[PDB]
RNA sequence: GGAGAGGUA
């Protein structure tokens, strides 16, 4: 009775149940503003019951409790005002079921509504990972005073923009007020009323609704823009720019301080959740917040003015698909001849069936994207011209909405190849797209692909739980409690190289921790920044112009408070813009974070420099060997290609005993094979010129004279 | 070629592939298990007959008596089904069984008979099968699912190196009985050879081996070759076997024949062997340092001494070979050994063997058996006799004897049920064999090694081990004395055997509540194929290689319909043709393939026998002669496909359907969508909630007919006839005269059941579908029942639907509903709910249903009559009074809140003893009357029908037409006639008249007896009221309807119909999906489904506007044909010109509406013929038109896709989810609000939540919300009353649940308490 | 109050 989830540590001690709570089904009602949420009728005089009643006893309606009680049992029409003035200013919670992430439980305001159904406003489904295919929602109401002003100023909706996990915006608009900006912000070729001229944006609004000029063509209108460079003032500045009537309605909405190429591009996903950052970097939160309102208005309005629909001929079959897989089937035909007359051995017959069908498989991918993405060749009002295409199921991809190439693969080319349960690879891959029908095989197999999919989704999850659980349970005590522990030790932050590219720049590493030692320009004396500032964005500007390289950062893992870490050491609190504020809890934070994408996660030669610059080696001790190379003799020899400006672009991890073209602080092509080895084999390399006398080297009880018997030259073998 | 009946709606059908074996009905499987579960079979080889002849005789131990069986009976069922459904008592039926004690004479020789009784011993309870197949136990019809068990025989199981981190394989051996002691073979990793019996302590084979009595020169004779040795004058000439030099080295030379075969150092090839045998050579003279590392074969012991020499099975010393050489042994025998043909793996066990003798081999099985207890000389013996040999306790049934041959290259397929000495050493043998190369493992997901286990057998088997009890019991009875008195009664006892029943039946993990809220549930709930259960493997522990779907399963389990959740791939259904094998394994329809002509006879194959064959599977081009029009010809061959010639072929698949289950065989278009999206529509399909009226649907796959009369609910004709006289609750027909048997006329009469609840709530009723005077023909369907339309199933109901987002209504995946769907009323659902109140016998006395109770207005009791039970009809709401019960010093019944609708039905149950109050002699009469007038309807419906039989056999010789009429019916039967077999009908017809009378007569007075007897009951209860509510669940923003694609979603707004947007002809739509669902989540089957079903209702329309004005058959007929046409080469081929120019009439009739389109799943209809089809009715060919916008009313640009989509109302409603608490009652250990809807209980603020309100500061709100609102009771009472006076604060105190786990931790030895 | 089965996210 104590053990296990049915003991009274898990069960009835650290979760219980709760009274003043309510659950339901969630519908969408995008009318809402941000910071509320609706209601039903129901639920709310069942939750407040006893507000109801100490408003009905104060307005002297009801001269005791039984007769209150009466009174709510049968709803006289005054309860309904009753209850509407106690709802006024009175936040409740609301829950979804698998809660993982410090976002999976907010505050709101209600909104009395004549239904049945919890509506919620359709930003923050994002946050809640709430689609509304059936899912329920759990209301609780906060009773004391503290906690209403603990939810109104913590977990208002409006309070949580910034994901813990990282700076990145939580309310990015999602999936269908993205097509719709996207589908706004474009521009055909030759559109209804091209090249006029007009006074503004509303100016424009009103072209475009009185049906005069389509939704998307080029047209000059004057901007007047606003740049608060000053010292927090405000310039306004006119000009004329040339942009489409979509972009030019779309700007009535932004707030004052935003650039005008903000809005003038495309606008995919990306671009707007950009927008909204910069946004919020410049213009504090409330303007950001009424912003991203106007921003989902707006979207769902064109949207649905767009009627972009889905049908059968949006899905275009490329017309080489069918010769491409004859050539392809050929192909194989050919070594499987091969292979019958023994000329090759089977796995090599695999390896190239394999390989051919993968090329093939590329080849109608990339006919079929050609095709798809710019089919559209419309005149231009002299002969002819092409431009983006706006087949709809393309128009939804490429916006962002909806869908990666891989599933407009799946669905117009052929759909790869497919692997059997153990791991192998059939040989014969799935030559029939959606649009076409398969067959009973290519579906059984498929059907097989699907379900291994699907058990390991509930196994993964399963396990991530126990994960997260863990975790959460051994960080559990740590909390900020200081201000300035007083160190100066840190680690050295640089940006991450994989042996490639920079998977990591500095930039996105040391953003928002504060330094240790502060650094020294490459004009070495020059004290750059001050040793215990927070490096935020325009420190981070600083950085970056002047192309600092490694930067020592104040670290948790070091800070020497007793009982928890001092404010300085965390660095930015990373869910508003400032520092860790003292006494507060991170570990939790930590953990979560740690655990809530664990389920998003799957369960089971020579050196070829790629960019000009100077080369350096570390822990170099070579030799310069017979054909006037360098032959290296330590192992922990690491190769850096640092560019003009004298910061690391890029390494290599050098092996023992490698010939190396260069020397040291060369300049190298790109594209140079700078050294090569013998990954194989392992030498006995010497040092020095010399003769070479085998001492002990005695055959019959020591070595043996397996000298060799294709060649004949000396051999004996140790 | 078309049923009258069948005319009515003919379905226009697509496809191509000609039909070559039609569905078989689809409940098979349990009304064939159970129909051999119980049955007269002198064979003795099914049901209950075997386990009768498997325990009895009984001998006793003297023995100087026994007890034998003779036969069995099973009576007449005490209630038929609708009583034991009204009431709650199980429909069994008796069983009566003949035993037979006899008595010999014990002084005289074994074997006499002094005097033999026998007397017919009560046993048992049974429970019997409806004719649906599905068992009724507590008025709560189960049904029973099939298990997937591993069978029993012999598997070569190994472990893929995951053990000893040496990357070293360790294969295993394991016999598996029917019932009884498992056996296990294992290889240590240092190449011994260990048994383990029932996952005890391990041991050395070799006791084992012993055990059997074998010596150890037994057993290398057994497991080896033997070389030969020949002291002789020149050191050991040896008589060498040429195989042996094939894969090893020479270490010296060989040399024979006078020639130098091969010298030390050298590989001996192939060469050399060849040449060995060319020089034939025998004998090789060998140096003695070969036998240094030899061991012997047997003993060899010394002629004079007696003494032994050198034990079997040791190794070889000079100085023993100089011993042998003085005793003069000229032959010695030792082992042939080598490291990869035969490896030593006995001799080490040998070696590791701590035993010698038979003795101490069954002491050293004794004590591993049974720890303690010191063994005696007989304990083991008996101990080993009776575990592996006796056939009481250990039995390989027939199918594992028929496994263990087949996995053994044996020749017969019947044998003993028990072991023997071979069978244990041919296992072995087998295992070494695969040891050393020769052989392979076997995997187990193979459908080849699985057997289904359908309810006859389990059932069977829980009687056995039934009888096995009274069986002990007896032979302990009869061990005494004492027998000159006994009867064969008070021995047998009836509660072991119907516990062991009843328990199984009642509460097991296979007997399951059986959702009822569809024809197809039931249907697909009843061919379910569970693994789960006794003697499966459990849900949570499951690896994943169980769930995977192997190679075997195409065409015997579906593989993509399956619970998802939990338990995937544990649940999978069985397949449309799957037939059980006769073992039981799952076998497959397959059309033989002679030498180049598809034929069209069939055979079943099982799993194993399709991994020989060549099969081509079932769209394969042939064209009128079998001869496959393509040469390079798919196939499966063995656990994978290929290409293969026209002539290499075996078998040819059935039809291009076999390979889905049922359920999922109504999908249209499922070739285009993904795997998992279908396997949900499938998934959803099975919970759509029936509907007020339904409505066929436009595009479906010829599948639904099948499923539709193949369930239970419609009321499928027996006997083709005529139509009589229908009605709102009866039929009656006169059946053909071909069909009627020469006496007892008749004529066949159907009731119908009227609103009754199904197990979710859910109405189910039938409606005919006939009218007067016409004819219908055997297996025709003839009323509906829930979801069904002229016989063809119908879930839900078809809308027009249009693509296109709007306002955000539909944001994430939210349908926008236009309120025509509601305003037309089609889709509400009727809901039936059943509320019960007892009067308890508790102290104080017991309380009364009087009328009257306390402090409460008359108005709340106007609904209540005198007695105090609500009228019939009376249209209560929430909160209100249904039966006025008593506190003895209010707990009266009340309506849950929130839910309205009307009283359909009371029934009231009283004790024995109890006299009966008004309301229920009211309903009693009631009843009584009811009975009469039903049977006396009867009685003179089938009595018309036999004198219009004798009226018409008196005019065949012998009419006057006139005279019939004067003399009236009364007296008919006795007029003259000529002397012939007429004269004998009519004697007989006249005979089943009077028996007829007779029958009534009898019939009536047994339901008087059933009806106003008393009722049996609970103790503790004086009287049961119930009362059924009748509710109309209309529709609400909430509810979750779904398409059959897995698109569902949550119906989000209502919106009025002038803002719903409308094309040109001015007709607005009724739903707008969302747009955005369809490529992410990939299943173009909608899009799809959509065009087709705008192309069928623009044909419909246009039938419409022709019929609106009045156009003669001329036309109809011409485009009604032209319709039909148009198929790529299809197999419908309808025939207008042969209606009977009126029958062409009523199909406009019902066509007028669209015309329904048919699809074989995977043979289904491509784009060009919905082009062509689209383009006969005037719509766009595109697909997609121009709509115009509600408010606004401008233009939408960008063509939308509008058509007609077929969509269903899950049983996930809204009012059922949506729940509030403020302050309700309290569990009683650990003060928190209770838990759950039915009581008034509070949310859980998990423990995630708690986490997730400390990641932010708040920390007052998660102190009182684990404090003061849930546990903490003076605080939460202290909170109530601030709350009421205005005042918001607390007063935390400490959790109640923390003290109560300090005193459950205190009550160990630990002593645990708070300190300053 | 506890078990077993099914279902939803
Ligand atoms: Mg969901
Ligand atoms: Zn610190």
């Amino acid at each position: 009775m104590i053990k296990g989830k049915q003991g009274r540590f898990r069960q009835n001690l650290l979760g219980k149940r709760v009274d003043y709570s309510g659950r339901s089904v969630i519908t969408v009602g995008p009318y809402l503003r941000l910071h509320q949420c609706g209601l039903p009728k129901k639920m709310a005089l069942e939750l407040f019951k006893p507000f109801i009643y100490g408003k009905l006893e104060l307005r002297g309606l009801a001269t005791t409790i039984k007769a209150a009680k009466k009174m709510v049992e049968r709803e006289e029409a005054v309860v309904w005002d009753i209850l509407d003035e106690v709802i006024r200013e009175h936040p409740v919670l609301l829950n979804r079921a698998p809660t993982l992430h410090r976002l999976g439980i907010q505050a709101f305001e209600p909104v009395l509504i004549e239904g049945k159904a919890i509506q919620l406003h359709p930003l923050v489904c994002a946050a809640y990972n709430a689609d509304f295919d059936g899912d329920q929602m759990a209301v609780h109401v906060p009773l004391t005073l503290e906690a209403q002003l603990e939810a109104r100023a913590l977990m208002m909706s409006t309070n949580n923009i910034l994901s813990p996990a990282n700076g990145e915006p939580i309310i990015v608009p999602s999936q269908d007020v993205v097509l719709g900006l996207y589908y706004m912000t474009r521009d055909c070729v030759n559109a209804k009323g091209e090249g006029m001229v007009l006074t503004g944006p509303k100016e424009a609004e009103r072209l475009y609704r009185s049906g005069l000029a389509s939704l998307h063509a080029r047209v000059k209108v004057r901007i007047t823009e606003y740049e608060k460079d000053a010292n927090g003032e405000l310039v306004a500045k006119t000009s004329l720019k040339d942009t489409t009537v979509g972009r030019a309605i779309l700007w009535m909405i932004v707030p004052k301080g935003l650039p005008y190429s903000i809005v003038n591009q495309a606008l995919g996903k990306k671009a707007i959740s950009k927008m909204l950052n910069t946004c919020y970097r410049i213009l504090g939160l409330k303007p950001t917040v009424i912003f991203a309102d106007q921003i989902m208005y707006t979207g769902f309005a064109y949207a649905a003015r767009s009627g972009a629909s889905v049908g059968i001929d949006d899905m275009v079959i490329p017309e080489k698909k069918h010769e491409i897989i004859s050539e392809a089937e050929a192909e194989v035909a050919e070594i499987q001849e091969q292979f019958q007359s023994g000329l090759v051995t089977a796995g090599e017959r695999y390896n190239k069936v394999i390989d051919i069908w993968a090329a093939a498989n590329d080849r109608v991918s990339k006919a079929m994207m050609d095709n798809l993405q710019t089919e559209t060749v419309i005149n231009r009002d002299g002969q002819e011209e092409k431009q983006v295409s706006f087949n709809s199921i393309y128009m939804m991809a490429d916006s962002g909405a909806r869908g990666s190439a891989a599933q407009i693969r799946q669905l117009a080319g052929m759909r790869g190849l497919m692997a059997k349960p153990d791991g192998s690879i059939i040989e014969t891959p799935i030559t029939a797209n959606f649009r076409e029908g398969l067959n009973v095989l290519q579906y059984f197999i498929s059907t097989h692909g699907a379900r291994k999919g699907l058990a390991d989704t509930a196994l993964k999850t399963a396990n991530s739980g126990y994960l997260t659980r863990r975790l959460v349970d051994v960080a559990q005590d740590l909390v900020v409690t200081e201000d300035d522990c007083g160190t100066h030790e840190g680690i050295m932050m640089t940006p991450v190289i994989e042996g490639g590219d920079v998977k990591e720049p500095l930039r996105d590493r040391v953003l928002g921790r504060v330094t240790a030692e502060d650094v020294l320009k490459p004009g070495t004396a020059d004290i750059l920044v001050p040793r215990n500032t927070l490096l935020h964005e325009q420190w981070c500007d600083l950085l970056e112009e002047n192309s600092v390289d490694a930067v020592k950062v104040r670290s948790v893992v070091s800070c020497d408070t007793d009982f928890g870490v001092c404010a300085h050491c965390y660095g930015r609190d990373l869910a508003r813009g400032h520092i860790i504020n003292k006494g507060e809890a991170i570990g939790v934070i930590a953990a979560q974070s740690i655990g809530e994408p664990g389920t998003q996660l799957t369960m089971r030669s020579s050196i070829q420099v790629k960019n000009k610059g100077s080369i350096k080696l570390s822990n170099v001790k070579s030799v310069v060997n017979s054909s006037g190379k360098l032959v290296i003799t330590s192992r922990n020899t690491e190769l850096k290609l640092i560019d003009e400006f004298g910061r690391t672009k890029e390494s290599y991890k050098v092996p023992y005993g490698a010939v190396l073209a260069k020397g040291d602080g060369e300049q190298v092509a790109g594209g140079e094979t700078v050294a090569n080895w013998d990954p194989h084999t392992m030498p006995v390399i010497t040092e020095v010129s010399g003769f070479v006398r085998f001492t002990d080297m005695i055959d019959g009880q020591t070595i043996t004279r397996q000298t060799d018997e294709l060649t004949g030259l000396s051999s004996l073998v140790v | 070629v078309y049923s009258y009946t069948e005319k009515k709606r003919i379905r226009k059908d697509f496809g191509k592939r000609p039909q070559v074996l039609d569905v078989p009905y689809l409940l098979s499987i349990q009304l064939d298990s159970f129909q051999k579960f119980i049955e007269q079979d002198p064979e003795g080889q099914y049901g209950l007959e075997a386990a009768f002849r498997s325990v009895f005789p009984i001998q006793s131990y003297s023995g100087n008596s026994e007890l034998q069986y003779v036969s069995y009976r099973l009576g007449e069922p005490v209630f038929d089904v609708q009583e034991c459904q009204i009431r709650g008592v199980t429909y069994s039926a008796p069983l009566r069984v003949k035993l037979r004690l006899v008595i010999y004479e014990r002084e005289a020789p074994e074997g006499t008979v002094k005097d033999i009784k026998e007397q017919e011993v009560y046993m048992g309870e049974i429970p019997l099968m409806t004719d649906n197949g599905t068992f009724v136990i507590n008025g709560t019809e189960r049904v029973i699912v099939s298990q997937l068990h591993r069978s029993p025989g012999v598997f070569f199981d190994s472990d893929k190196g995951k053990t000893h981190s040496s990357g070293k394989v360790l294969y295993n051996a394991r016999i598996i009985p029917y019932r009884g002691s498992w056996l296990d073979f294992e290889f240590d990793p240092k190449d011994n050879l260990f048994v383990r019996i029932d996952r005890r302590r391990k041991l050395p084979a070799t006791i084992i081996l012993r055990a059997l009595n074998y010596t150890t020169e037994q057993i290398l004779d057994l497991f080896f070759e033997k070389v030969i040795f020949e002291i002789r004058d020149n050191k050991l000439q040896m008589e060498l076997v040429p195989e042996r030099l094939r894969g090893e080295t020479a270490s010296f030379d060989i040399e024979a024949n006078g020639k130098v075969y091969v010298e030390k150092g050298r590989r001996i090839t192939a060469r050399h062997i060849r040449q060995l045998e060319k020089d034939d050579v025998k004998l090789i003279e060998v140096p003695v340092e070969y036998i240094a590392g030899k061991v012997v074969a047997k003993d060899y012991i010394d002629e004079s001494t007696g003494e032994l020499i050198c034990a079997a099975n040791m190794e070889l010393s000079l100085d023993l070979l100089a011993k042998l050489s003085q005793s003069g042994h000229k032959r010695i025998e030792t082992l042939f050994t080598n490291d990869l043909d035969h490896g030593p793996y006995i001799s080490e066990t040998l070696r590791v063997d701590p035993t010698n003798d038979r003795l101490s081999a069954l002491v050293e099985i004794y004590r591993m058996m049974r720890p303690g207890e010191p063994p005696t000389r007989e304990a083991a013996e008996s101990l080993f006799e009776n575990l592996f040999f006796s056939e009481d306790r250990y039995d390989l049934s027939a199918v594992g004897r028929m496994k263990f041959n087949r996995s053994l290259l044996r020749e017969e397929i019947e044998g003993s049920g028990i072991l023997s000495k071979d069978d244990i050493i041919d296992v072995m043998k087998k295992l070494i064999d695969i040891r050393n190369g020769k052989g392979e493992v076997d995997d187990i997901d193979h459908l080849g090694n699985r057997r289904i286990r359908s309810v006859g057998e389990m059932a069977e088997n829980q009687f056995r081990v039934g009888l096995v009890r009274v069986e002990r019991a007896v032979k302990e009875r009869l061990s005494l004395g004492d027998l000159d008195t006994l009867m064969p009664q008070d021995m047998i006892n009836a509660k072991p055997i119907s516990a062991a029943v009843k328990e199984f039946f009642g509460s097991s993990q296979l007997s399951q509540f059986m959702d009822q809220n569809n024809p197809l549930s039931e249907i697909t709930h009843k061919r379910r194929i569970s693994a789960l259960g006794p003697g499966g493997l459990t849900r949570e522990r499951a690896g994943f290689e169980v769930r995977d779907v192997h190679p075997t399963h195409y065409g015997r389990v579906c593989p993509i319909e399956t619970p998802e959740g939990p338990n995937i791939g544990l649940i999978n259904s069985l397949s449309v043709y799957a037939q059980t094998n006769e073992y039981g394994f799952l076998e497959t329809p397959y059309r033989k393939v002679t030498d180049g002509v598809v034929t069209d006879e069939i055979h079943y194959l099982s799993a194993i026998e399709e991994g020989n064959y060549v099969i081509a599977q079932a769209n394969s081009n042939l064209d009128e002669e079998g001869h496959f029009v393509e040469d390079l010809v798919t196939c499966r061959s063995k656990g994978e496909s290929s290409l293969f010639s026209r002539d290499q072929v075996d078998y040819m698949d059935v039809s291009t359907q076999q390979v889905v289950s049922v359920g999922a065989s109504l999908i249209p278009f499922l070739e285009h969508d993904d795997a998992n999206r279908a396997l949900m529509g499938a998934n959803m399909q099975r919970q759509a909630v029936p509907t007020l009226r339904a409505d066929k649907p436009l595009v479906g796959t010829g599948m639904e007919r099948a499923v539709a009369v193949d369930s239970g609910v419609t009321a499928v004709a027996k006997r083709g006839g005529v139509v009589q006289y229908v009605d709102a609750s009866r039929i009656v027909i006169k059946v053909n005269e071909d069909e009627m048997y020469p006496g007892e006329a008749g004529i066949d009469i159907y009731n119908l059941t009227k609103y009754t609840r199904s197990n979710q709530n859910t109405c189910i009723n039938q409606m005919p579908c006939v009218s007067l005077g016409e004819p219908v023909e055997r297996g025709d369907v003839l009323a509906d029942g829930p979801s069904t339309d002229l016989g063809e199933l119908a879930l839900g109901q078809n809308m027009r639907v249009a693509f296109m987002p709007w306002n955000g209504y539909n944001f994430e995946d939210s349908i926008l509903v236009s309120e025509r769907v509601v305003q037309e009323d089609r889709f509400t659902t009727i809901h039936i709910q059943e509320l019960a109140c007892v009067s308890r016998d508790t102290k104080l006395g017991p309380e009364e249903i009087t009328a009257d109770i306390p402090n409460v207005g008359e108005a709340a009791l106007s609904k209540l009559d005198e007695s105090g039970i609500v009228y019939i009809g009376a249209e209560v709401t929430g909160g209100d009074i249904l039966v006025g019960k008593v506190t003895p010093k209010d707990s009266s019944l009340r309506v849950p809140n929130g839910v309205s609708g009307t009283v359909i039905d009371v029934q009231v149950f009283t004790r024995d003893g109890v006299e009966k109050d008004k309301r229920a002699l009211e309903i009693e009469e009631m009843q009584l009357k009811q009975a009469k007038k039903d049977l006396s309807e009867e009685l003179q419906i089938l009595e018309a029908g036999l004198f219009s039989r004798i009226r018409a056999v008196l005019v065949a010789g012998g009419v006057e037409a006139e005279k019939l009429d004067k003399l009236p019916r009364d007296r008919w039967l006795e007029l003259g006639l000529t002397d012939e077999e007429k004269q004998n009908q009519l004697e007989q017809l006249a005979e089943q008249y009077d028996e007829l009378k007779h029958e009534f007569e009898k019939k009536l007075e047994a339901k008087r007896r059933k009806i106003t007897q008393g009722d049996d009951l609970a103790p503790g209860v004086l009287k049961i009221v119930k009362v059924y509510l009748a509710v109309k669940r209309r529709i609400q923003p909430g509810d979750k309807m779904a398409g059959r694609h897995g698109n569902k979603g949550v119906i989000s707004k209502i919106n009025p119909i002038e803002d719903m947007p409308y094309d040109e002809n001015g007709t607005p739509v009724d739903i707008v999906l969302n747009p955005l669902g369809v490529p992410s989540r990939m299943n173009i089957g909608q899009i799809l489904e959509t065009h087709l079903g705008m192309a069928a209702k623009g044909i419909g329309d246009k039938i419409n506007a022709m019929l609106k004005q009045q156009q003669e058959v001329a036309k109809l007929r011409e485009f009604i044909q032209r319709a039909y046409d148009l198929g790529a080469d299809v197999r419908q081929k309808v025939d207008l010109s042969t209606f009977s120019d009126e029958e062409v009439m009523r199909l406009a009739e019902n066509l007028r509406k669209g015309m329904p389109i048919a699809t074989p799943v995977f043979d289904g209809a491509k784009e060009a013929e919905i082009k062509e089809l689209l383009k006969l009715g005037d719509l766009p060919t595109s697909g997609q038109i121009r709509l115009y916008d509600g408010r606004t009313g401008e233009q939408f640009e960008r063509p939308v896709t509008v058509g007609y989509m077929y969509m269903l109302k899950l049983n996930h409603l809204v009012d059922d989810k949506m729940h509030a608490r403020s302050t309700g009652s309290y569990s009683l250990v650990t003060q928190q609000p209770l838990g759950g809807k039915a009581q008034f209980g509070g949310q859980r603020f998990g423990e995630m939540e708690v986490w997730a309100l400390e990641a932010y500061g708040a920390a007052y709100t998660l102190q009182e919300m684990l404090t003061v609102k849930s546990d903490d009771v003076n605080g939460r009472t202290k909170m109530y009353k601030n709350i009421v006076d205005g005042n918001h604060q607390m007063e935390p105190g400490m959790p109640e649940s923390f003290n109560v786990l300090l005193k459950e931790i205190r009550s160990l030895g630990i002593n645990i308490e708070l300190e300053d």
